[PDB]
């Protein structure tokens, strides 16, 4: 009756952007980066991503309600810097983690396969 | 057209017109089921 | 300010599971490869059925229901075919889908078990997991003598996002810090608490000294497989699904940093 | 009324370990030592098999509609 | 198919309607990968006083990991929450029904261990 089809937390709606930045105005160098059809999946890694970056001053997300399929994650930098650097070199960094993950993984797979 | 109908006692499909009173022909039975549809219903196996 | 430099240890590779640790890595890396292990890891699963006949004593969505939830083999062929979405044909085709048949009939007296061995596929390689050539085959429906079920399923390709169905995990058991080193758990009774299967302690110590430059290292992993993709491709697939997640994002973020 | 495919739970596979279940049963197993046989660790997974009540051999004592 | 807004309830007077549904990913797992089937509140327990829904949850853990089922009698001395907690602590388990869970948003660890296990609940 009023159920939502369970696609419509992965999939894009027509003319819905995949993310959106808006300059936060409360303090200088910030931004919020509104994520759609995105969830804790990505929003976790990408946080803990920017608190390693030394030049980012602030990193945090929410997923402002369970039901909707969108979260926001806010970063600040040190005004040499920009949060959409931050945000980039973040996720440059997880895929080559990823990358490196999985090289590794297949070797270990390979080494227990074989002795 | 034809509109066959099953029997409750003795599972018989058998052809019933409208303005008939509802009779199975091998028993009397007075209690029938219609057949399933032959249109196209689709699930998600969900 | 860069990438971790994650290192990989199996302890154990079966049919069933895989036991591993990832080290050096951060909790929230090693989560979100948990979670995508359930819920962004594609297999193939029946998403679309048609009743010819059923005579059975369960429901047409019932016997559905249960047909969604049978494994199929999906190791080399998830990756080939294509969601329905992104296909280019009309509802189905072979390049977005497979087809299934099942046709049981009941003549003789003894109850006859209809059974995931029924699920009869045009593509070999996409079967039930129990009919792979031990483990009996998962049961459908137990029929009568008179009674019979005749449909006709499409499956699909998708992840545990949109349906359990579409979850390869049997249980994903994921650990870290087995002695409580970095105190993320207080027990108020540490001596009561029965010891990790990862521990490293003698039997009079209850939880390791607290650590207060810790960080959590050293996440192990089992990843127990539903069948329908081996566990270690379940935990490739996740890695490589998670990081076209990342790419897609990155793609759209620098085409909204070049749009400004 | 039959035995679930899935573990509402986890996930496992429990469809294809009703049969073996109750034939491990009238071979003088207990019923721990059965799910143990059948590679049932979780206490959900063992739940599954042991909290199932078999109905559809009761509803296949009625004769169907259709002979 | 239950959703948000359907009435369920326990064999104790613990009635309540679903307020949002979280998939397995989402859910608070346990060191070996259990999610709950249902999360309810604990400030339902301590004004209701419903100790039979600790004792039944604490013996269907014991049940489930035995192979047997409970037996909840009402007067039944040959059964006490210290029995079946010596039961439970034979098959790994802490004796009062506690495990360690981890938030199935971050995978960190709760800090305050969850008592969970076998509840018989209906859907009214
Ligand atoms: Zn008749
Ligand atoms: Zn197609
Ligand atoms: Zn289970």
């Amino acid at each position: 009756m009023n159920a939502p089809p369970a696609f419509e937390s992965f999939l894009l709606f027509e003319g819905e952007k995949k993310i959106t930045i808006n300059k936060d105005t409360k303090v200088p160098n910030a931004c919020l980066f509104t994520i759609n059809k995105e969830d804790h999946t990505l929003g976790n890694i990408i946080k803990s991503q920017l608190l390693k970056d030394p030049q980012v001053l602030f990193a945090g997300y929410k997923v402002p309600h369970p039901l909707e399929h969108k979260i926001i994650i806010r970063v600040q930098t040190t005004p040499d810097y920009s949060p959409q650097e931050a945000f980039t070199n973040a996720i440059t960094d997880l895929i080559s983690e990823l990358s490196l993950l999985e090289e590794r993984f297949r070797v270990a797979i390979k080494d227990k396969q074989e002795g | 057209q034809p509109m066959i109908y099953i029997c409750g006692e003795c599972h018989t499909e058998n052809e019933i017109k409208s303005r008939d009173p509802i009779r199975c022909r091998e028993c009397g039975y007075r209690i029938m089921y219609k057949k399933r549809t032959k249109r196209l219903v689709v699930f998600d196996a969900r | 300010p860069y990438a971790n430099q994650p290192t990989v240890r199996i302890t154990e590779l079966t049919d069933e599971n895989v036991k591993f640790i990832i080290e050096n890595t951060d909790l929230a890396v090693a989560n979100s490869i948990r979670r995508v292990f359930i819920a962004e890891v594609p297999i193939i699963a029946i998403d679309w059925v048609q009743i010819d006949a059923n005579s059975s004593v369960l429901h047409d969505e019932f016997i559905a229901h249960r047909l969604g939830l049978i494994p199929l083999t999906s190791d080399d062929i998830v990756d080939k075919l294509q969601y329905s979405r992104d296909c280019t044909c009309e509802e189905f085709c072979p390049e977005c889908s497979v087809e299934f048949t099942l046709d049981v009939r009941c003549n003789e007296d003894q109850t006859r078990h209809v059974t995931s061995r029924d699920l009869i596929s045009n593509s070999p390689r996409v079967i039930p997991v129990t009919s792979r050539n031990e483990q009996d085959d998962i049961l459908i429906v137990k029929l009568r003598k008179g009674q019979e079920l005749r449909l006709r399923a499409y499956a699909k390709k998708g992840f545990g996002k949109e349906h359990a169905k579409w979850n390869p995990t049997a249980g994903v058991a994921f650990e870290y810090d087995p002695d409580n080193a970095l105190r993320h758990t207080v027990y108020p009774k540490p001596e009561e608490w029965p010891k990790s299967e990862y521990s490293e302690l003698d039997e009079d110590e209850s939880q390791a000294p607290y650590d207060p430059n810790g960080k959590p290292e050293r996440f192990y992993y089992n990843v127990e497989s539903c069948g329908s993709l081996r566990p270690e491709t379940i935990v490739l697939s996740a890695l490589s699904g998670l990081k076209k997640k990342l790419s897609d994002l990155q793609t759209q973020l620098s085409h909204e940093i070049q749009s400004d | 009324m039959i035995i679930p495919v899935r573990c509402f739970t986890c996930g496992k596979i429990v469809g294809n370990k009703w049969e073996a279940y109750l034939g491990l049963l009238q071979a003088e197993y207990t019923e721990g030592d059965a799910l143990d046989a059948l590679g049932l660790k979780r206490y959900c997974c063992r739940r599954m098999l042991l909290a199932h009540v078999d109905l559809i051999e009761k509803l296949l004592n009625y004769a169907p509609l259709e002979k | 198919i239950p959703q948000i807004g359907d009435k369920f309830a326990s064999r104790h007077g613990q009635k309540g309607t679903c307020g949002i549904q979280y998939r397995q990913e989402d859910m608070p797992f346990t060191c070996e990968g259990i999610t709950p089937d249902i999360i309810i509140n604990p400030h339902a327990i301590p004004s209701r006083m419903t100790i039979g829904h600790l004792i039944e949850c604490l013996q269907g853990k014991v049940s489930a990991n035995k192979g047997e089922i409970g037996d909840a009698t009402p007067f039944n001395d040959a059964v006490n929450v210290q029995k079946i907690s010596n039961l439970l602590s034979d098959y790994g388990y802490h004796l009062r029904g506690n495990e360690v869970l981890y938030n199935g948003f971050t995978g960190r660890k709760i800090t305050s261990q969850i008592f969970i296990g076998p509840t018989y609940y209906q859907r009214l």
